[PDB]
């Protein structure tokens, strides 16, 4: 399973960001908003394969969680999908970049600004996010953000949709790889 | 599902799909409520989960 894939909690769907490690311990890195009140994790709809369980969330004011694996056959490709991903960087503005996401699938755009602030509302907001003119639909949040071989972010969320265009904020990747002391293979 | 703190500007992305009743899915709440919104409140809830 790789970065852009489907996962699914107990309650929703959401997309894997990357696959990282610390030792040799395996995890994947989503969503915030995803791993917040979820435990386990499976690959399919079916709940059939399991993955593993949430070690870490932060959300609001971050948006970013992390799963430890526990299935130990399972693939885990330090991909997104067939790209590979040699590093992180820091998004700047005019960068072009590319998501994939489980419902829409790879999409690409430009950095338009930084440290932005979503409001979700309810007291969830969120800081610090990348801005880009790249869409999203329900179902991609958690999912990578790269720009070639480069991590970049994790999809947090944003409006408009992939017909008519939209504004996707991320969460910026080298900051879940430093609070967990993890990295990207 | 109430839509009353609605609209927002930007919506969460994970997927827990309502069925409208223009037949459409939408992905989760906070897209469904918007688009209620933006319909005037004219579109309500058909069931949850997808169409």
């Amino acid at each position: 399973i790789s970065g852009g894939d489907a996962i699914y909690s107990s309650t929703g769907r959401c997309s894997l960001g990357f696959n990282v490690r610390s030792g040799s311990t395996y995890y994947f890195l989503t969503a915030g908003h995803c791993t917040d009140g979820a435990t386990t994790w499976w690959a399919n709809s079916a709940r059939t394969t399991v993955l593993g369980t949430t070690s870490g969330s932060s959300f609001p004011n971050n948006d970013y969680g992390i799963v430890r694996y526990t299935n130990t056959t399972i693939p885990k490709d330090g991909t997104v999908g067939g790209q590979d991903i040699t590093s992180a960087a820091n998004a700047t503005v005019g960068m072009a970049v590319t998501r994939r996401g489980s419902t829409t699938g790879t999409h690409s755009g430009s950095v338009t600004a930084l440290n932005a602030t979503v409001n979700y509302g309810g007291g969830d907001v969120v800081y610090g996010m990348i801005r880009t003119n790249v869409c999203a639909e329900p179902g991609d949040s958690g999912g990578p953000l790269y720009s070639g071989t480069r991590a970049i972010g994790l999809t947090s969320g944003g409006s408009g949709n992939c017909s008519s265009g939209g504004t996707t904020f991320f969460q910026p990747v080298t900051e879940a790889l430093v609070a967990y002391g993890v990295s990207v293979y | 599902v109430d839509c009353s703190e609605y609209p927002k500007p930007a919506c969460t992305g994970e997927y827990r799909p309502l069925c409208g009743s223009d037949n459409k899915t939408y992905g989760n709440k906070c897209n469904f409520c918007n688009a209620v919104v933006e319909s005037n409140g004219t579109l309500t809830l058909s069931h949850f989960g997808k169409c």
